[PDB]
């Protein structure tokens, strides 16, 4: 009838749907060293998802993982590992 | 006064195209001007719809086919209007515009007011301009909005005081009160300008016909 | 006496029954005009709505064929150095070149798409087009 | 019409009303056209269309707005809120 | 044979542009007031961008210079707003002069 | 309106001469200054207020700048901006705006 009309499809030009830096990596409480770059150097608090940048499961995922490596003895509580402390940056938080 | 008036009244009312309105512009001239350039498809209006060809990227589409119809009604009114011997009054609260709009309305002999529409202009006429004061016989609205996003106050004021309407509305505007929308792009100045032209093109054209028109009826 | 209830009705319809109840001693000046070539639709005052449950505006997204090309255009090469000049009617994109050339090789009978993209690529190149990849 | 005055409030009152004349449709220029039941607010009216000689059965308020209007038959019961306004 | 509005909504160049992001186009400044450069790109609104503090003279009424579109109108819902609220103006980086 | 004051016009200048007969001084080079010194003489008034002291002055003066009638027999208004309710004042906005334009595309002694 009419090629100029428009066709019925979808969006080519959507942009990839962000993923989150965790996104098809597993989440061990053995990984200390993954586990403390979501824990405050200072008070070993665990950082809020608006601090991580993480999906609601990868949250979760990590929080489970830092509780049971706290109450299992891989990590400590009120504090991140001196170790880990000059690990990459991952966390959205500027004490300074 | 009776034959006079059934052959200058009259006459043009029994023609589709008396003044030629449609020469005006064609579909080209609107895409040009970029009359078919709506807003996002967030500030679309439930009324506005019918009139949009649809969303290229969230941005809105106006079907200048329906705008090429309601623009032949609308300048063929105002045409009509204008023979006439109607008020024409254009309003527009875009400032970018206002100026421009103004010369537009002096230039062709008609009348303007692109600033704050103080209440009762219309409903309150007789109070606040005088008994015998004369309300345009047709309004025509380059921008149906107010500066608030919000219908001009005078499209409500116009319909309560039965002044019959032109207007332009984009795809955020409400054309449920506008006698004759004219579904385009109100924010280019190109749209604009050939709004703006058109409309002053048909109103000279419908006052020098009826000039014409006069002088060949009387001189017989 | 013209009515001043712009929710009942439209300006035509008042004006025509407050003549023909004789309220309304002469026809406005418009009446006439109105009445030979009324508008497409009625201007009755209508209260918008919000929609509410499974309704939707039934407004489409413009889309053609020609889209897709144009994403894998602008996912492989990126925008380019030609900036657009949206005053000329007929102006080209190097998007629009590749979408015109990649067209007539598909008229040509070629079915696969990665190799239209890259004979496409191939071709602008030999016709003198900085195609520069993003990646 | 709001006045201090009961003369100024009348006066506003029925100079507003010529401003805001409805034309209503009458059936052979004695009633209307069919039966109407509405709601407005709390107040639900349902009128009849009636033959002729059959006379104005409404409430005292809609007899005095019928001869008004010109409707000289119809049936008229008011339920729920009395309010004169609504 | 008339071009009909598909077929000119189809090959304009605006329509041929994909999404706006990131896609630079040739504006002209139309009006300027101060540091502000109002500038015109095709669209249907303008984008007010300031004069660059080097070769700030060089921008004037009718100059034709160069941007990096990134949204062709800047509008969006807020917190109980039915309508997205609109500042009426494109958004845009000034990337310098055409020659 | 204009008539009224085209007659109050002819009573003061009939009135002038009258009073320059009275005071004995040439009708025809009797100014302003003169007829307040006369007026002052025959009807001496100690009032403090100055305005609410007898005045016989041109009608020009007396009464206020009265704004003609802004439409035609046709009904239709002179000043195409007279909707506004303002006409005067935005004629002066919108011709010192489209001097500003004009001017912006070409480049102790007052308040
Ligand atoms: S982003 Fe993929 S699981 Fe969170
Ligand atoms: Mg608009």
């Amino acid at each position: 009838s009419n090629e100029d009309l428009p066709i019925s499809m979808e969006n080519p030009y959507k942009e990839p749907l962000k993923k989150c830096i965790l996104c098809g990596k597993h989440v061990d409480y053995k990984n200390v060293q993954l586990l403390s770059q979501f824990v405050s150097p200072f008070t070993g608090c665990i950082y809020g998802r608006h601090i991580t940048g993480l999906c609601g499961k990868k949250q979760k995922e990590i929080t489970k993982a830092i509780k049971r490596a706290q109450i299992m003895g891989f990590m400590p509580v009120t504090y991140k590992d001196p170790a880990y402390l000059k690990d990459p940056k991952v966390c959205n938080i500027r004490y300074r | 006064s009776t034959d006079f008036n059934d052959k200058i009244l009259n006459e043009p009312l029994k023609h589709s195209d008396f003044f030629n309105v449609k020469e005006l512009f064609s579909v080209r001239s609107l895409f040009d001007a970029r009359v078919h350039l709506g807003h996002k498809a967030g500030c679309r209006h439930r009324f506005m719809e019918p009139y949009i060809f649809g969303s290229r990227l969230d941005h809105d589409i106006i079907d200048l086919e329906q705008t090429a119809t309601h623009l032949q009604l609308a300048l063929n009114f105002t045409a009509h209007m204008a023979y006439r011997k109607g008020i024409i009054l254009f309003i527009s609260r875009n400032r970018q515009f206002s100026y421009l709009i103004e010369n537009m309305a002096r230039d062709c002999g008609e009348y303007a007011h692109t600033r704050y529409f103080r209440g009762g202009m219309l409903t309150n006429a007789r109070l606040l301009f005088g008994p015998t004061v004369r309300l345009p016989d047709l309004i025509i609205f380059l921008h149906t909005l107010n500066n608030i996003f919000e219908p001009h106050v005078a499209v409500r004021d116009a319909a309560k005081m039965n002044i019959p309407t032109v207007g332009i509305v984009d795809t955020n505007c409400n054309p449920c009160l506008i006698t004759y929308p004219v579904p385009g792009n109100d924010d280019s100045p190109l749209a604009v300008h050939l709004y703006c032209r058109l409309f002053q093109t048909a109103i000279t054209r419908a006052k020098e016909k009826r000039q014409q028109v006069e002088a060949l009826y009387r001189l017989q | 006496a013209g009515s001043r209830l712009e929710t009942v009705g439209s300006i035509f319809s008042r004006t025509r029954d407050l003549v023909r109840a004789g309220v309304l001693k002469e026809k406005p000046l418009w009446f006439d005009v109105y009445d030979a070539f009324p508008p497409l639709r009625e201007p009755v005052f209508q209260r918008p709505r919000v929609r509410y449950g499974k309704a939707k505006a039934p407004i489409q997204d413009i889309w053609y064929h020609e889209d897709r090309i144009r994403a894998k255009f602008y996912s492989v090469y990126g925008s380019g150095q030609r900036a657009f000049d949206l005053f000329n009617p007929n102006f080209k994109s190097t998007c629009q070149r590749f979408v015109e050339k990649y067209t007539e090789l598909q008229k040509l009978g070629e079915t696969d798409e990665e190799k239209l993209f890259v004979e496409t690529g191939k071709a602008l190149l030999a016709e003198g087009v900085i195609l520069r990849r993003v990646g | 019409g709001k006045a201090t005055d009961r003369m100024d409030a009348f006066r506003k009152a029925k100079n507003r009303a010529v401003h805001h004349l409805h034309y209503i449709e009458r059936y052979e220029d004695h009633t209307i056209f069919h039966d109407i039941s509405l709601r407005f607010k709390r107040t639900h009216i349902k009128m009849k269309k009636q033959p002729k000689g059959y006379g104005l059965r409404c409430h005292r308020a809609i007899i005095t707005i019928c001869r008004l209007i010109g409707i000289k038959d119809m049936y008229a019961k008011v339920s729920g809120s009395i309010n004169m306004l609504s | 044979n008339v071009e009909s509005f598909a077929s000119m909504l189809r090959h304009s160049p605006l329509t041929q542009m994909g999404p706006a992001k990131d896609k630079l186009v040739i504006g002209r400044i139309f009006h300027i007031v101060e540091n502000d450069l109002y500038i015109d790109f095709g669209g249907k609104f303008h984008c007010v961008c300031r004069r660059p503090e080097v070769d700030g003279e060089k921008y004037q009424k009718g100059t034709r210079v160069r941007l990096r579109l990134l949204d062709l109108e800047l509008t969006s819902r807020f917190l109980g707003a039915t309508t997205d609220t609109t500042v009426l103006e494109a958004n845009a980086v000034l990337l310098g002069i055409q020659e | 309106t204009e008539d009224f004051i085209k007659k109050q016009i002819e009573e003061f200048n009939i009135g002038k001469r009258h009073l320059a007969n009275m005071m004995g001084e040439d009708p025809e080079t009797f100014t302003q200054e003169d007829i307040d010194r006369a007026i002052a003489y025959l009807f001496p008034s100690g009032l403090f207020e100055k305005r609410a002291r007898p005045v016989m002055k041109h009608p020009e003066q007396i009464f206020p700048r009265q704004r003609a009638i802004q439409w035609g027999e046709d009904g239709r208004p002179f000043h195409y901006l007279f909707y506004t309710g303002k006409q005067s004042y935005y004629s002066l906005m919108h011709d010192v705006y489209g001097m500003l334009l004009n001017l912006e595309k070409h480049q102790i002694g007052s308040r």
